[PDB]
């Protein structure tokens, strides 16, 4: 060895430069391996290979890092600590727990080369078996489960990469570390415990992909009716500075019906994960009394944090989703923003010397997205038991300008089925969500349209069709409004762009700060839509038997009252809307005569 | 003997160089033998002295250079071809996915492919009537084809698809098309859609089918189209059939072609791609046509998603330079509800001339044609001028026409993705829209058609 | 007043719609080449290095 | 002190046969005359060390050269006495006062916030702009920029803010942090002359970097004063504002030294990393839990062409919390600050809002000031292109307030500071033009007790 003693293979680093570093002597690691650099011992991970030299993408600051300090390998790939204690905690793009760091460093900001577990290795969690000894387990089969909150139930499965036979298993109260359970493989016994480890950058494994075609209640109403994301779809939602792609993403985050949310911060601002884990804690559940915290994991690496850490951030996060997922649950992942991941791309690849693409982006990028947004989707999950597991994904896009045709939200539309446009102008006019409708749109809404109508009972389809109808011709009619003016328009054609203003400001705004608007039942937006509807389907019926468009507007000037305030209505009065359909016709009849 | 080596030099992203190596030849199918016993097919791209550099297609994700081993098969990328092809899914690089028997393969041959000698082609004449009046008649489809789909990121292009090769056939005859697809780093959706429809219509046992879905490795993707096209010709020229070759997304396959250009330091072209990239996609398009002597013909309809719906980008382009004219699917007529949302000014057939006409079609198809686009082109004009100036300020003349081209968007081109109008019914509905205007403004038609319709 | 509202309608338009796209469309234009010029001068230095 | 020069290309310069050199390590080198310029470890190889000295590499004999490594990076001394001094963009002595003793060294990158212990913004600043203190309300610890342009007048506004700003129900706990980059010896007066006349430089700690200053000063320049700033504010324990003018000067230089270092260029040729670059001088403002005090910034830029879908409005608008925009065809018409609140936002307004922290009517009379304008603009739009007949009668209503709006509750002057106070009062004036059928966003109940 060396001195009279030996030991495991010490690097010495030849070139520290920003996020990039390499370092010599290292041929018995790997790529995509973990290491510790410098004398500080903060975080890496091989990416090339040369010889005994090997490049490390280094996730953490770099500052005072030079030549000759050591490098010391782990062996293992990037991958997160699977088992109990994961939830209601928040972590870093490495899944650090952000609480424990304070603790132990004692300190408000962060330092560096400080190692922490992801979950916590003595917190004694009482196990509750559910299978019998000597029954033949392969990778998915449960073996027991762990209540980690008041309604999630941690069902604990068989790692990947084991398949044998049950052979000593008891219930108790025990740590992620203590084994709980024996199994006789092929290649022996083994210890399985509570607690599994993955690489982050291979996705979990499945029996197969279905077909995404639940459609999801967000409680939004310009998406649940026009633009829906179904269970397991995929949604992108690109807009321009301040035009609301993480206001959508906070609403979805807690009107979703999904058991478990997964926000990740990809270098986003530092207030807007302080605002998280506040409100959260209050967003108290009135069925289950389970605060909306109980059931959410999100990862925070906010824009100044290290840049390399976003894009870990991001496969922290799918990777959490996807272990859930295999649990049968259906899992929703945010992604805000994914437009920091690619920048951490295009800034490693500066630094590589590789050839840029696109816009300076890197140009494996659009595999890199595209290995992303397929790692979702509903899945019949691993194990015997055939279960449905599914990964909704909604991530936000943040262009330079608001420009749609930059590389990352063309490479993703390519992938995705869901196009939530935001719109600038919108967002300015206090139009909130800013959903564009014109440009917006979901691959999803005619198998939606099935789903949706048969569960109604009602043509609901052809209502979405005739509300776009109407929506497509404002635009028509706004084009001649600013060229040959509003009072050169017909009585037919003015009703058309009254019945779409109803459309505007009464049905598709929705505030995410009042507590009546901010969810809107799925039973509530078809009574809203059908009074609407009915406004302007007993009022061309009256321009058709002779009377004129002001007399119609004049004479309705308390019944259009009651639809704009439509939106206030509580779920338990919802006959106040339907009613107003009925209303409408004993008001039309004596406007007629 | 077995040639393999365990003196690797660098691994850098999908590239790898191995060095004290001798008697390595170029476009070498290898495999690597690592650490754990995991084995990765790649190709050789480049060999000088001692040293040979090659691209993982499975990528090189936690690979030991020490300990691993790189096994040189002294061959090119092959296919097992055989006639138990037929109905069965393999995946990108050709190994079979739908966990069936291996396939017995009649013979090894090189994915490369060959030349067809164009004094042994056969100039494609014949007329497939697929059903829809916007190529049957504007841009006529012929057997042997080299006829692309241009559309975009959203537009129903996986619809129009499963609608032609569903009613795809030829006149006065029975013949069967055996299709072959091809997915390039699509979606599984899309993937699983496509499936669902071929089952609908029957001819699933007929295809014959590899798959590279997104979550793929993108390196492979070189490959992928390769692996149809030789088994398309296998079962065209040798098998004597009518093979349909229809491959998406072409997208996928030239982002994957820029990452291995990127990974090379080669140097770039227009937006970084490859300078060779209309050499590289035509030697995927000409492996279309038919041979003199034999019955068999390779029909090819590709499919592209135009990046930024750009057709000035170099992918659509550069197909467009090879194949024969283009069929293209704009957002603004899928806006209306249009379907098949063809655009059919910018879209062109170029052997249509041979394959229409008496005898094959109808006698005055090309005048009707011809007269068709002209009206529809100052139609559209004169709509996109109704918007703006207003409907009065448009000519009464062009007013005429100004509906001219309003019907023949809702109820010429738009006629559903499950419509199968004949060729007869397409000529008479297009004389239909031509009896709008008066008989002096059909100046392409001479008076000998126009007096007979 | 016919000819009044065939000019006012003439003349909105040139505002609201042709001038107001080509002044966008210059803008995009100007904007592609400049980074093109960019961009494709920074591989020349790259291709210079080998 | 090694004299190991091996190169000397531009800015650049190597060092060969070194031992213990870290990365962005400041050095020392002494030419060949005695004089002394530092420099900055860029990257560090082998004994190899890649170096960009500050002032440039001009009339350097490499041979008789000698190299001194600090073994520290760029740092700042922190002091309680910087409260009324005037430093460079290095943080060297300006006014020629008595020598200053640090307390501690900190490096002016500083380390992150930690997200758990990161405390949300609370009450509110005074302003002393109507605009501002009602409108877009200014909070503890919140990211709020001004985005300008050449020749509008930015200048006066920042000087107004950084004499006018403090806390209300608090004493001898604010500070100003007025941080100039890259700017003309004549505009750098004009801050100088206006902080001592009006006594605002007795309570705030001024950085100035002018024009001709090293392009590597002028990207020094924020992260000085953000670290005086920090210490202020985390160790003092005060509320702390931090003014920046010009960002885009900083947005030049860094793209300056860029090509200098030829990196690849990003768009419009600024570094790809320009929103990272900036998020880690924005990112600094924020409160802490169990801490007094706060780190509050006012970025002020200009945008080039008027176009804020430029990568330096752009990219700011992505990280600050909201924007406050200046027009021009406000500033023609003699308004002073020239503020449209319609492209304008505070996105933190609310923890800013509400009694205590402001008057109970703060958000209510807010929200309906704004639609009483954006309905006033609209209806003023309207007159100018279909005449003044096509307007009914409640339409000149809002036109006429729009001018009311615009030239007495916005214009209001660079040297007229309003309380919180007097400008919701004066905006409770302005609303009785309007009916209180009209004030439809206002309870009843706010209605009866304040509407004259
Ligand atoms: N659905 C909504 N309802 C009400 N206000 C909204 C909504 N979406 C956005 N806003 C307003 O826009 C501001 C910015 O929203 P945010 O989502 O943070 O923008 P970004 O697109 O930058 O993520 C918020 O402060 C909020 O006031
Ligand atoms: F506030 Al942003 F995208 F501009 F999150
Ligand atoms: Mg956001």
């Amino acid at each position: 060895g060396s001195s009279g003693s030996s030991g495991m293979q010490i690097g010495k680093i030849i070139k520290v430069s920003g996020p990039l570093v390499m370092a010599e002597n290292m041929s018995e690691a790997s790529i995509q391996d973990m290491c510790l650099v410098g004398d500080l011992g903060v975080i890496g991970e091989i990416i090339e290979m040369r010889q005994d030299v090997a490049s490390i993408q280094v996730y953490e600051e770099t500052s005072g890092i030079g030549p000759g300090e050591p490098v010391r390998s782990t062996g293992e790939a990037l991958s997160v600590e699977l088992g109990p204690g994961i939830i209601s905690q928040m972590f870093d793009g490495i899944q650090r727990p952000l609480d424990t760091f304070m603790e132990v460093t004692q300190s408000n900001f962060l330092g560096r080369g400080v190692q922490l577990p992801a979950l916590d290795h003595e917190k004694q969690w009482w196990f509750e078996a559910t299978i019998e000894e000597g029954t033949e387990v392969s990778a998915g089969d449960i073996i027991g489960y762990v209540d980690e909150t008041k309604i999630i139930q941690h069902k604990i499965m068989v790692p990947n990469g084991i398949k044998g036979t049950v052979q000593k298993i008891e219930s108790g109260s025990f740590t992620i570390d203590d084994p709980i359970c024996v199994i006789e493989t092929e290649q022996g016994l083994k210890e399985l415990t509570m607690m599994q480890k993955w690489p982050v950058r291979r996705g979990r494994p499945i029996k197969q992909k279905l077909n995404p075609d639940v459609p999801m209640i967000t409680g939004q109403r310009v998406i649940d009716t026009f633009f829906p994301v179904t269970k397991g779809g995929a949604a992108a939602v690109p807009g321009p500075f301040g035009a609301g792609k993480t206001v959508v993403q906070h609403q979805i985050a807690k009107w979703s019906d999904v058991d478990l949310v997964v926000y990740v911060g990809c270098g986003e601002r530092g207030n807007e994960m302080t605002d998280v884990v506040n409100e959260f804690p209050e967003l108290i559940d009135p069925n289950t009394g389970e605060s909306l915290m109980e059931r959410t994991v999100l990862i925070a690496n906010t824009s100044n944090m290290p840049v390399a850490a976003r894009e870990a951030s991001i496969y922290t996060g799918i990777t959490i989703a996807e272990y859930f997922r295999d649990m049968g649950y259906d899992v929703a992942i945010m992604a805000d923003s994914t437009s920091r991941w690619a920048e951490a791309l295009r800034e490693m690849s500066g630094r590589l010397e590789e050839m840029p693409g696109d816009e300076g982006y890197p140009a494996y990028l659009g595999s890199r997205l595209a290995e992303y947004y397929e790692r979702s989707g509903r899945v019949i999950a691993l194990g015997s038991d055939q279960r449905e597991g599914s990964i909704t994904a909604i991530s936000a896009v943040s262009p330079s300008g608001g420009d749609i045709s930059e590389p990352v939200t063309q490479n993703t539309l390519r992938v995705v089925k869901v196009f939530w446009g935001l719109d600038s102008s919108l967002a300015q006019k206090r139009h909130f969500p800013s959903i564009n409708w014109i440009q917006s749109y979901s691959l999803y809404s005619t198998e939606v349209g099935r789903y949706m109508d048969q569960i109604l009972q009602q043509d609901w389809s052809d209502m979405v069709t005739e509300g776009m109808r109407i929506l497509q011709e404002e635009e028509q009619l706004n084009e001649i409004v600013r060229l040959v003016g509003i009072d050169s328009l017909s009585d037919n054609d003015r009703l058309t762009l009254e019945v779409a203003k109803s459309i505007r400001e009464d049905y598709l705004q929705q505030n995410a700060f009042d507590d009546v608007d901010t969810f809107t039942s799925r039973e509530k937006q078809f009574n809203m839509l059908k009074v609407i509807l009915t406004f302007g389907k007993e009022a061309r019926k009256a321009l058709s038997l002779g009377a004129y468009f002001n007399e119609i507007m004049e004479g309705t000037v308390a019944v259009r009252e009651r639809i704009s305030r439509s939106k206030y209505i509580p779920e338990e009065e919802l006959a106040k809307i339907s009613s107003i359909n009925e209303e409408i016709k004993e008001t039309i009849q004596l406007i007629v005569s | 003997m077995i040639k393999e080596y365990r003196t690797i030099k660098e691994v850098v992203g999908p590239l790898m160089a191995v060095e004290k190596v001798s008697g390595v030849k170029y476009e070498e199918l290898i495999e690597v033998r690592m650490q754990n016993g995991e084995i990765r097919r790649g190709q050789v791209l480049e060999v000088q002295e001692d040293k040979a550099m090659v691209q993982i297609f499975e990528g090189t994700s936690g690979i030991n250079l020490k300990n691993s081993s790189v096994r040189f098969l002294g061959h090119p990328l092959q296919l097992g071809v055989s006639e138990d092809m037929i109905g069965r899914v393999f995946d990108g690089l050709g190994r079979p996915k739908d966990n069936g028997p291996e396939i017995l393969p009649e013979k090894y041959l090189d994915i490369n492919g060959e030349v067809i000698n164009p004094i042994a082609r056969d100039y494609p004449d014949e007329f497939i009537q697929t059903g829809i009046s916007a190529i049957d008649h504007l841009n006529t489809l012929v057997r042997g084809q080299k006829l692309p789909v241009f559309s975009g990121s959203g537009l129903p292009h996986k619809e129009l698809a499963a609608q032609i090769a569903r009613q795809a056939t030829v006149l006065d005859s029975s013949d069967d098309f055996a299709v072959v697809f091809a997915a390039i780093g699509i979606t599984f959706e899309e993937a699983e859609f496509f499936m669902e429809d071929f089952r609908q219509t029957g001819a699933i046992d007929r295809s014959v089918m590899f798959m590279n879905l997104a979550n793929d490795p993108a390196i492979e993707r070189i490959a992928t189209p390769r692996m149809a096209l030789t088994a398309a010709e296998y079962l065209a020229y040798e098998k004597g059939m009518h093979v349909l070759v229809i491959m998406t997304d072409m997208t996928n396959y030239a982002e994957a072609l820029r990452e291995i250009s990127a990974a090379r330091r080669e140097v770039p072209g227009r937006r970084g791609y490859p300078g060779y990239l209309y050499t590289n996609l035509a030697t995927l398009f000409e492996r279309a046509g038919r041979i003199r002597g034999l019955k068999g013909s390779v029909t090819q309809i590709p499919i592209l998603t135009m990046p930024e719906d750009d057709k000035t980008h170099p992918i659509p382009d550069l197909t467009g330079y090879i194949t024969e004219g283009q069929i293209i699917l704009t957002r603004e007529l899928y806006k209306s509800g249009i379907q098949p949302p063809i655009d059919v000014l910018p879209s062109l057939s170029r052997l249509k001339d041979k394959g229409t006409g008496a005898g094959k079609t109808r006698e005055d198809h090309a005048a009707t044609m011809n007269q068709l686009f002209a009206a529809y082109a100052q139609g559209k004009q004169a709509k996109e001028l109704a918007v703006v100036l207003g409907e009065s300020a448009l000519s009464d003349i062009d007013k005429i026409y100004a509906k001219f081209a309003e019907r023949f968007e809702n109820e010429y081109v738009n006629q559903g993705f499950y419509t199968n109008r004949t060729i007869t019914e397409t000529l008479d509905l297009g004389w239909e829209l031509l009896a709008m205007l008066p008989r002096t403004e059909l100046k392409r038609i001479k008076d000998d058609l126009l007096d007979k319709y | 007043a016919e000819e009044i509202e065939k000019t006012r309608r003439r003349v909105n338009a040139l505002e609201y719609m042709t001038i107001p796209q080509l002044e966008e469309t210059i803008y995009y234009i100007k904007m592609k080449l400049e980074e093109n010029e960019r961009a494709e001068v920074t591989r020349l230095i790259k291709v210079k290095n080998m």
